[PDB]
C-alpha cells in the first residue's frame, strides 16, 4: 500500500486481486483523503461546470498567446475601455 | 506496506494470569510504537528496514519472545 | 418488447413494430405476425 | 364514484408489505411524525437543559428525580449518575454525594 | 407482526442491540424503544433513533433522538417551571446564554413535568421541544443545530380501489384539509412498474393561508408522494388529502 | 456477504445437522444441496419454487363449462427477479390439464406474460430457479374473454 | 362486475378439496414458499456451515 | 460486473442481499481507474478560491459571444489596444 | 454511530477500521454519490495540461491579467479599437 | 418583526407557539412610539364630560 | 423608569434593550395607568370619532 | 423536466414537446416518437 497523499500515486492494480483484505480500510480512507486535500475548497453547493461541457477540454489553451476574447457588451457602468459613442463625442467637443 | 499496520496478539501460556500485564518494547521506538496488552497493533512506519518486535511481560518469568518485520 | 427505428423500412422491422404496438407478443403469436401482414396486404391490394 | 383520503393519522407507518396493497391513509416510511387518529403533524424536536452551568461539562449515565428529602424543602431534585462519582442538582448548585 | 418487524430487527441488528432500551411517554400516550442509529461506532450506546408507538390507536412512527444514554422524567428549572417578573432582578433583555424562552409554552401534564435526555454531547437536553435537531459532526467534533426535518413517505398507489393498476393516470393536484401555520415543502414522482421506488418529478411548498392546494403534473401508473417540514416556524398538520387524477390508456 | 438480511437482534442462525458429514443453513440465499446415490458427491443447485393452482372455473364470475379465452396475467410484483410462468387447461374439471405455453417475467422491463388459452378449466403455475431474484408477488388479475359451450 | 385477485397469501395451500371449489388466493400445491398476508416469495435455500 | 457498461457515471446501489465481499477489490479499482481517467494530468488543484467556479456556473455558454466579468478596470493603455492610442496620431501629425 | 452518511465532505478517519463490516459497499456507495452530485457531467475534463493552475494561478485576482504585451490581433466588434473612417467621413463633411 | 409594516393598526396576535420574551421591550417600545405618533400634542384629555363624543359620532359629515 | 403618570413622559427608547427584564411590570402598569388617567371619562361604547375622519385634523382651528 | 423553448421552430424540441405533453418518460414510448411524426406528417401532407 502506497503511502502517498495525492492522486496518481498508486497503480490500481496494486491491490493485485492476491493482497490481504485487512488493508480495504487504509484504501478507503487514503481514497477519501485525496479527494478532501485535492479539492479542499468544494463546500458550496456542487457547481457543475463541466469546462464548458462542449469543446473547452481541448481550446482552452494559453502558451504564448491568449484566445477567446470576450464579447462583453458595452460597459456605461464602471467606465472601461473607451466606447465609440463617448470618444467621439469628447474628439468632436474639445 | 506503508500506512498498513497489522495487529498481533499475545497468548500467554496460563490461560489466566492475575495481576498480568505486558510493556511491549521495541529497540529504536522511533520506527514503531507499541504497549498496552496482549494486544499489540503494530505501525509501521518506513517501507524498508526489519525491525524485531519483542514482548516484556511485567510479571511471570523475563523470558520474551522475537518477531523480525519484513517490510520487503 | 423488441425495439425499433424511427423509419418502418422494412419488413424485419414491421413485424417487430407489430408486435410493439401491440403488447399482445409471444412465440404462438410472433410467429403468426407473416400471416397477418399477408391478410393486410392481400385485403389492400384487392381494391388499392 | 368517490375517491375520499381521510384520517391520514389512523395508521402510520406500514412496511415490510406490498406498498401497491395498502390503504391510501398509511405510510411507507416515517420520521419525527407524530399521529392521532385524525391528524398529521411534525414531532417536537430537541434542545438542551441546564439547571446549573456546571452540568453542561457531564456525561450523565442515569438519573431518577426524587420528589422529596429529608433536607430538601418540599422541592424536587435529581441523582444523576456518572462513570466514577454520582451527583445532585436541585436548581441551585452542584454537589458529589458518591459514597465515601 | 407484520408492519415494522423485519425494519427493527434489521436497524437493531447491525451496531448494538444491547443498547436497545424504552420509555413510557405517558404524557403523551407514547412507548418508544430507543436504539442506536444504524451508521455508528460498534463501541457506542449513545441512541440516536426510536421507534414511537401510540397505544391508543395503535400505529408506529419513528423519529431521532440527541444521543440519549439514558432518559427520565423531571420538573424543568426555575426559569421553565413558571418563572415570576420579580425573579429577573439580574436577566436582561441581552439574552445572557438563555434565548429558548416563550411565554406560555405548550404542556402535557398539569404538573409541567418535562422529559430530559442525559446525552452524549456533554450535557442534559429536552427531548420532545420546538422544532430544532442537534446532530453531531465527528469531522470538526463540534456540535451542530438545525431544523427538524419530517419525511412522509408512501409509494405504489396503484388506485385499485378505484380503477386497474396498470393504467396510466395523469395526476394534477393534491387538495390537503390542514390545520394551523406552516409551510410544507411537497415531492412527488412515480414509476412505469410497482416495484421501483420511483424517482421525483417536481416539488412545491405549500404555505398554509394563501395556497389552497399543490399543483403537480405526472402520468405513471404507480405514484408515490412525500411530505417534508424543514421549517423552524412551523406548527401546522395534515388531516387528510384529496388527489384530482384522470385515466389514459395501458400498453 | 457485506450485510446478510437479519431475522433477530442478536443475530442468530438456524443451524441443520445433515446427513451430508456437515452442518447445513436451512434459511439463506438461493441454493439446495440435493445429494446423488449415483456418484456419492453432494450436488448444489438452485432452489427451485414452484406454485400449483388447478380447476379455476370463474364460478363466481361465470359459468364453469363456458369456454374462456385466455390472454394475459398481470401481476404485481416486488423487488427483483425473473419467474418463469407456466400456463395450461383442460376441456374438463377432473384432470390436471396439459400446458400450453411458458414465458419468463423479468421485473423492470415487463409489465405482464402473454399466454393464449381457450380451455374452459385454466391453471397456472409460478416457477423461480434464478439465484440471484428475491421478488415477490402481491397479486394478478387475469385477462379473458367468454366464447361457448359443447 | 369487477374479478382482483389480490392478497395471493392470506391463505397457502388447500389440498384434499375440490381445486375448482376454492378461492383465486389458494394453491393445490407449494414448495419452498412463503407467505404473509398479503404476498408470496420463494422460500430461503441452504449452505454449509463450518 | 454485469458486462462492460464501464463509464464515468457508476452505479452505487447494489442488489444488497448478495455481493460477494471479495469482490470489493474489483470496485476500488475500478473506482481509482475512473478517477485516473476523468483527471489524468492533476496534482494539487487548489487556488481557484471557490469564486470563480461560481461566476463560470452563471457564465456559461463560452461559445463566440459570450458575457464574463474580470479585469473590469478603468482600461487606459491595455497594450495592443486603442483608448488614445490612435487619436494622438491624428492630433499631432495631422 | 451509524458513520456511513457523508454528502459534498468525506472524514477519512471515521471510518475506524476496528469495525463491523456493514462499513464497506455502503462508503462505496457515498463516494459514488459524492462524485456523482458534485460533477454529473464528466467525459474527458483534461483542462490542466500538466498542472497549468501553477504558473496560470491568476484566477483569484482577475484585476491583474496577465494581458500578454501581444496585440491580440482578433477581433470581430468591439467598443475599443475603432476605425479611420470617422476621419474620412468627417474631412469630407467638414 | 417580519418586516416593516409599521403603522398604527397593530397585530396582537402571536403564533403563541414561540414567543422569545426577550423581545418585549421591542413591542413595549412599539407601542410608545406609537401612542406618541397617534397624540402627539396631548398632556391630559378632560372636561369632554363624555357628551359631546356622543353628539359628533350621530352628528358626522362635517363636509359644508 | 420614569415617575410620571401622563403622557410624552418617557422616551420610548429608554429600555436601551439591556435594562433589566423585571422593569416590564412597571412599564406595563404605567402604560395601563397613563391610558386611563389620560381618558378617565370613557366608558360609553366606543363612540369612533377619528376627527371627522376627513380633513378636519388640520382645518380645526380657533385662534382669533 | 424536460423543458422546451418558447419558439417551436426544430424536431428536437418538437420532439421533446411531444414527450412532455405526454408527460410519460420511458424508452418504450419515447423511441417511438419518431415514428409518430413520421406518420402525423405523411398524414398531412397526402392531402394538403
Amino acid at each position: 500500500e502506497t503511502n502517498a497523499v495525492v492522486i496518481t500515486d498508486l497503480n490500481p492494480l496494486y491491490p493485485r486481486d492476491r493482497d490481504y483484505i485487512y488493508e480495504g480500510a487504509a484504501q478507503i480512507r487514503l481514497i477519501k483523503q485525496t479527494l478532501q486535500n485535492t479539492f479542499p475548497n468544494v463546500t458550496e453547493p456542487v457547481d457543475i461546470d463541466s469546462d464548458t461541457f462542449k469543446i473547452m477540454s481541448e481550446k482552452l489553451k494559453f502558451t504564448g498567446d491568449a484566445m477567446d476574447v470576450g464579447g462583453l457588451m458595452i460597459k456605461n457602468v464602471t467606465p472601461g475601455t473607451g466606447d465609440k459613442d463617448v470618444v467621439t463625442k469628447g474628439q468632436m467637443e474639445a | 506496506s506503508r500506512g498498513s499496520q497489522y495487529i498481533l496478539t499475545a497468548t500467554l501460556s496460563p490461560a489466566n494470569a492475575p495481576n498480568q500485564n505486558i510493556t511491549w518494547t521495541s529497540s529504536n521506538p522511533n520506527i514503531a510504537t507499541v504497549s498496552g496488552t496482549s494486544t499489540q497493533g503494530t505501525i509501521n512506519a518506513l517501507l524498508a528496514g526489519f525491525t524485531e518486535i519483542t514482548a516484556t511481560t511485567e510479571e511471570g518469568n523475563r523470558v520474551a519472545v522475537c518477531t523480525v518485520r519484513v517490510d520487503l | 418488447m423488441p425495439d425499433v427505428q424511427y423509419p418502418i423500412n422494412t419488413y424485419g422491422w414491421l413485424k417487430k413494430a407489430v408486435a410493439l404496438w401491440a403488447d399482445r407478443d409471444d412465440d404462438e403469436f410472433v410467429n403468426q405476425i407473416p400471416n397477418f401482414i399477408n391478410f393486410a396486404e392481400k385485403e389492400i391490394y384487392r381494391n388499392l | 364514484a368517490l375517491y375520499p383520503i381521510k384520517s391520514l393519522g389512523a395508521v402510520g407507518v406500514i412496511a415490510d408489505q406490498a406498498p401497491t396493497d395498502l390503504a391510501p391513509n398509511a405510510f411507507t416510511n416515517a420520521i419525527n411524525a407524530r399521529f392521532v387518529e385524525q391528524r398529521v403533524f411534525k414531532t417536537g424536536g430537541n434542545a438542551p437543559l441546564s439547571y446549573v452551568d456546571e452540568d453542561k461539562d457531564l456525561t450523565p449515565l442515569s438519573f431518577v428525580s426524587m420528589p422529596f428529602d429529608y433536607y430538601s424543602a418540599g422541592n424536587s431534585f435529581l441523582v444523576v449518575g456518572t462513570n466514577k462519582k454520582l451527583y445532585k442538582l436541585t436548581d441551585e448548585s452542584l454537589t458529589d454525594i458518591s459514597r465515601k | 407482526s407484520n408492519r415494522v418487524k423485519n425494519m427493527l430487527i434489521n436497524e437493531v441488528c447491525l451496531v448494538n442491540p444491547l443498547a436497545t432500551r424504552v420509555h413510557l411517554h405517558q404524557d403523551k400516550k407514547e412507548v418508544w424503544v430507543l436504539y442506536v442509529g444504524p451508521g455508528e461506532p460498534k463501541e457506542s450506546f449513545a441512541c440516536t433513533k426510536a421507534a414511537v408507538w401510540n397505544y391508543e390507536f395503535d400505529t408506529w412512527s419513528f423519529r431521532t433522538i440527541p444521543y440519549a444514554q439514558c432518559i427520565g422524567l423531571v420538573d424543568p428549572p426555575v426559569l421553565e417551571r413558571g418563572p415570576i417578573w420579580s425573579d429577573f432582578q439580574e436577566i436582561t433583555w441581552d439574552d445572557p446564554s438563555i434565548k429558548e424562552l416563550v411565554w406560555r409554552k405548550d404542556a402535557t401534564n398539569f404538573r409541567q413535568r418535562v422529559t430530559i435526555v442525559g446525552s452524549f454531547l456533554k450535557g442534559f437536553y429536552q427531548v420532545d421541544v420546538g422544532a430544532l435537531d442537534y446532530f453531531y459532526d465527528r469531522l470538526n467534533d463540534v456540535v451542530i443545530e438545525k431544523p427538524l426535518e419530517m419525511r412522509l413517505e408512501r409509494t405504489g398507489i396503484d388506485f385499485d380501489n378505484v380503477t386497474n393498476e396498470w393504467n396510466q393516470k395523469h395526476i394534477n393536484r393534491f387538495r390537503p384539509q390542514t390545520t394551523g401555520s406552516g409551510t410544507y415543502i411537497f415531492e412527488a414522482g412515480g414509476s412505469q412498474f410497482s416495484n421501483e421506488y420511483g424517482h421525483p418529478h417536481t416539488s412545491k411548498t405549500y404555505t398554509i393561508g394563501v395556497d389552497r392546494h399543490v399543483s403537480v403534473r405526472l402520468n405513471h401508473p404507480y405514484l408515490f408522494y412525500n411530505v417534508i417540514d424543514n421549517d423552524v416556524n412551523s406548527n401546522a398538520a395534515i388531516n387528510g388529502l384529496t388527489i384530482e387524477f384522470a385515466v389514459g390508456g395501458r400498453r
